[PDB]
């Protein structure tokens, strides 16, 4: 006769309907992903349409129960997930316009190609094509040509579309009793209810600013070292004190700096660790790699793979008879169906990717007991962090020596550790400012502090002030540079990566401390340590049923984001950089530009 | 004695309409079912089987269930849950044996075995050895009800068994031999 009982019954019905519908959709999607055939596409389309129709029908009936009359803090989260008007607040024509504009943007991004001048019959796509030029070329004019071209052909065909996209998304966000679309995305971290763990939507900006204010010295030293080393490959293109050009970062946008290892290696004479020859000399296969990964995961006390996973999940490419999409992915079809889809080769990179995907599968398997609506991570950053901690822990030389893939007489020196630390730093430390700046610019644009005619005047201005990169050619308001990315042209958030990177090192430090480890953090293996696994389990099985602050506190011991473990992980590299660059200058000035 | 028709049939009944199969007028030889049917579940809460020669049964009842995987633990005295409270309730002083076995090879289908049903909603609790076949719609609000639509919901929902489910979701043919010793 109350409202709580009616809400409970409604969720009870929805829980049993959604399971069957979602399982049918997921099975159809997997069947399509295995092959490439017309009837599979037809089945996938039918299943997806049915699932979307059911979800839309069930969404409407959930608004009858007021949110203020229910005090349970568990069904309230599910109702809040269901009571959300998706895009129906506006009129039908506006919704149709929004769907059309999104589809047009996606189509424009997907099928964009650039042609070499005076050669209309020779045109290259982004992948393959421009990516190979960006990642494997030491020339100067070619890199600048590709960098300017791709943006010139793509961004101007997306900017007018993006203006209407922003306007309509703001209209929908205000219709949904929010401030803007940026507030709509920041709401993922919002926690209301139980006292002592509240997290307002506006606290995220302050937390990110405070945490990033501490990373600056290490990034400054790394930037100075990279700038000093790159003056040997481009002698007359890098300022002694200026900012690094964005077209010489080994990537189209500068997201990662991994492709600069061959230019900035400290000791090129001593080789790195590569067990590919050991893998070949003992006749290893994909099954052996996967069983070794399973052994590593069971070494810490976690459960192992279900029998069906060894049957329904393909491990190697079928060949020319079939046609699949080789892309690693952990599939949770529901109702006890967990699968891995990856074409495996005998290589160390696959040896680490298997661990990453199996960590994904373990995390998915952890929270199978929760209701359907709560079967996800605490936020949008826990999942990849749990995946990546195992990958970081499994590459230690001690583990390689223990499993017999390396010579027992290989005397590990204090010179290869610097190489490994630098290689890890170039791909971990060098991406946080980029993500932070992109999210800050997007939030400022959505909020309204930046008028429509002052977009790019800020976009290149923040770069020089944060990332330390300068545009090689001037730009006007016609260009839309951020839309060239996959996560900007298509509607996707970008603050996931910063939080994931900050969480992974904190978790690694907590586990290493719990494992009674003595020495530097970079030589830590969580193998043969039960105490290092059970603690992690306390976070694995919670899911979305509890605020992310409580989940983070259950492992690390602190309820807020922290950066000290990240700097502790790179301490000897920091000392070596401090010793090396005593005769150089740290810092950059925003006055030097390549074009002026 | 008929155990072949009781254990080796093509189709069984749903849990909401469980067949109270009557066993009578014969000699107990189910040891072949030890070997022919590898019962993975065998729990006897009453007398020991070794005492079964001292007292035999004539009007004994048998039950045929088709339920999920993570549910055989719910078929036990003193247990709670959806099936125990709405579908089949055993008494605290239960003298019988629960037996279950996997049935992927003959109770699962690629399309879906939409032939086994189970109760979900009811405005009361059950009592030991009670069966309900009612199909009237369930009321949830104050207003009187005629047909589905608003809060009113239908009382029955079917299963979706498939051969590629996990161990906890594959159908288990569960003979809850709740054979009553006190009545025979
Ligand atoms: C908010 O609602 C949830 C359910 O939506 C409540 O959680 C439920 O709490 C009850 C206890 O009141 C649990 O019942 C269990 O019953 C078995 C019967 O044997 C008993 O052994 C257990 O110890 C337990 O009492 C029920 O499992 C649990 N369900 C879930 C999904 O959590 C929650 O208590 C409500 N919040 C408040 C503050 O009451
Ligand atoms: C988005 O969700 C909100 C609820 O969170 C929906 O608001 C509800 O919309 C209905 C229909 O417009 C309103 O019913 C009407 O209310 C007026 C004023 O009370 C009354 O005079 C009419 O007879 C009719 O009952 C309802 O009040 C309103 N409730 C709230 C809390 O806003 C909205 O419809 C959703 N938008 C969609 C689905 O596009
Ligand atoms: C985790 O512990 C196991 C068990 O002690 C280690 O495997 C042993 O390695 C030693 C190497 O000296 C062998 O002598 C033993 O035979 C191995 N155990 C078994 C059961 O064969 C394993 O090396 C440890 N892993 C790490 C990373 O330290
Ligand atoms: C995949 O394709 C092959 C031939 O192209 C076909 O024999 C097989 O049944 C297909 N399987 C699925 C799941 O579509
Ligand atoms: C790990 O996998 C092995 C291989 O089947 C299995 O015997 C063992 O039970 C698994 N460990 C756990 C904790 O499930
Ligand atoms: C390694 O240890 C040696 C000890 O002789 C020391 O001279 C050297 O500075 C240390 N660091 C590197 C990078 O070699
Ligand atoms: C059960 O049925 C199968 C199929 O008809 C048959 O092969 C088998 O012998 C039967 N066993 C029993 C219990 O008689
Ligand atoms: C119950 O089982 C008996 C014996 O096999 C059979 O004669 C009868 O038709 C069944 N009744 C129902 C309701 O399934
Ligand atoms: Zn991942």
């Amino acid at each position: 006769s109350t409202i709580e009982e009616q809400a409970k019954t409604f969720l009870d019905k929805f829980n049993h309907e959604a399971e069957d519908l979602f399982y049918q959709s997921s099975l159809a999607s997997w069947n399509y992903n295995t092959n490439i055939t017309e009837e599979n596409v037809q089945n996938m389309n039918n299943a997806g349409d049915k699932w979307s129709a059911f979800l839309k029908e069930q969404s409407t009936l959930a608004q009858m129960y007021p949110l203020q009359e229910i005090q349970n803090l568990t069904v309230k989260l599910q109702l809040q997930a269901l009571q959300q008007n998706g895009s129906s607040v506006l009129s039908e024509d506006k919704s149709k316009r929004l769907n059309t504009i999104l589809n047009t943007m996606s189509t424009i991004y997907s099928t964009g190609k650039v042609c070499n001048p005076d050669n209309p019959q020779e045109c290259l796509l982004l992948e393959p094509g421009l990516n190979e030029i960006m990642a494997n070329s030491l020339d100067y004019n070619e890199r600048l040509w590709a960098w300017e071209s791709w943006r010139s052909e793509v961004g101007k065909q997306l900017r007018p579309l993006y203006e209407e996209y922003v306007v309509l998304k703001n209209e929908m966000a205000r219709a949904n009793h929010y401030e803007d679309y940026g507030d709509y995305w920041r709401g993922d971290y919002e926690v209301n209810g139980v006292d002592g763990y509240d997290y307002s939507r506006g606290q995220l900006i302050e937390d990110v600013e405070h945490t990033f204010e501490e990373i600056k010295p290490l990034y400054e030293h790394l930037h100075a070292y990279v700038r000093a080393k790159l003056m040997n490959a481009y002698p007359s293109y890098i300022s002694p004190i200026g900012c690094l050009p964005a077209h010489l970062l080994g990537d189209m946008w500068g997201r990662f700096w991994t492709n600069l290892y061959s230019l900035t290696v400290p000791f090129g004479q001593k080789p790195n660790i590569d067990v590919t020859d050991a893998m070949v000399d003992q006749a290893w296969d994909a099954q052996r790699i996967f069983k070794e990964a399973e052994k590593f995961f069971v070494s810490v006390g976690l459960p192992n793979m279900t029998q069906g996973f060894w049957e329904n999940s393909m491990l190697t490419d079928p060949g020319n008879v079939q046609k699949a999409v080789c892309h690693p992915t952990a599939w949770d079809l529901g109702k006890g169906d967990f699968r891995i889809l990856m074409c495996t080769k005998v290589t160390m990179d696959d040896f680490l990717t298997a661990h990453h995907e199996m960590g994904h599968i373990q995390y998915d398997m952890a929270y199978a007991a929760q209701p359907f609506l709560l079967r996800n991570g605490a936020n949008e950053g826990f999942h990849e962090a749990v995946g990546e901690i195992m990958s970081l822990s499994a590459a230690t030389p001690k583990h390689l020596k223990s499993i017999g893939l390396l010579s027992p007489d290989f005397q590990e020196d204090n010179e290869t550790e610097i190489n490994f630390l630098l290689k890890q730093a170039l791909t971990i430390v060098g991406t946080l400012p980029f993500t932070y700046m992109l999210e800050k610019w997007r939030w400022m644009v959505f909020k309204g502090e930046i008028p429509k005619d002052q977009w790019m005047k800020k976009w290149w201005e923040m770069k020089r002030e944060i990332v330390g990169v300068v545009e090689p050619v001037p730009h006007d308001e016609t260009y839309c540079d951020p839309a060239s990315l996959f996560h900007v042209s298509n509607d996707y958030s970008f603050i996931r990566y910063y939080t994931r990177t900050l969480y992974q090192f904190q978790f690694q430090e907590a586990l290493c401390q719990a494992a009674k480890h003595e020495g530097p953090l970079h030589k830590c293996d969580i193998s043969n340590s039960t105490e290092a696994g059970q603690k992690l389990f306390n976070m694995l099985r919670l899911g979305k049923s509890e605020p992310w602050t409580l989940a983070l506190e259950n492992v690390v011991g602190a309820k807020n984001m922290n950066v000290r473990p990240l700097l502790n992980y790179f301490e000897p590299l920091f000392t070596w950089l401090k010793d090396q660059n005593k005769n150089s200058f740290v810092g950059w000035s925003t006055d030097w530009s390549p074009y002026a | 004695c008929p155990f072949h028709e009781v254990f080796n049939a093509t189709r069984f009944a749903s849990v909401y309409a469980w067949n109270r199969t009557r066993i009578s007028n014969c000699v107990a030889d189910y040891s072949v079912l030890y070997n022919f049917a590898p019962f993975f579940a065998f729990k006897c809460y009453g007398v020991s089987p070794t005492k079964l020669n001292d007292l035999c049964f004539t009007n004994v009842y048998a039950d045929s269930f088709v339920i999920k995987g993570n549910e055989v633990s719910q078929i036990a005295p003193g247990q709670t849950g959806n099936i125990a409270d709405y579908n089949y309730k055993l008494p605290d002083d239960f003298t019988g044996c629960v037996i279950a076995w996997n049935s992927n090879k003959l109770d699962s289908k690629h399309s879906g075995n939409y032939d086994y049903w189970y109760r979900l909603f009811r405005k009361s609790k059950l009592k030991p050895f009670e069966r309900d076949i009612s199909t009237e719609i369930y009321q949830a609000g104050n207003k009187p009800c005629k047909g589905k639509g608003p809060n009113c919901y239908f009382p029955l929902q079917s299963y979706g068994f498939r051969p590629t489910y996990g161990v906890g979701h594959q159908p288990y043919r569960v003979v809850v031999l709740s054979f009553e010793l006190l009545h025979a």
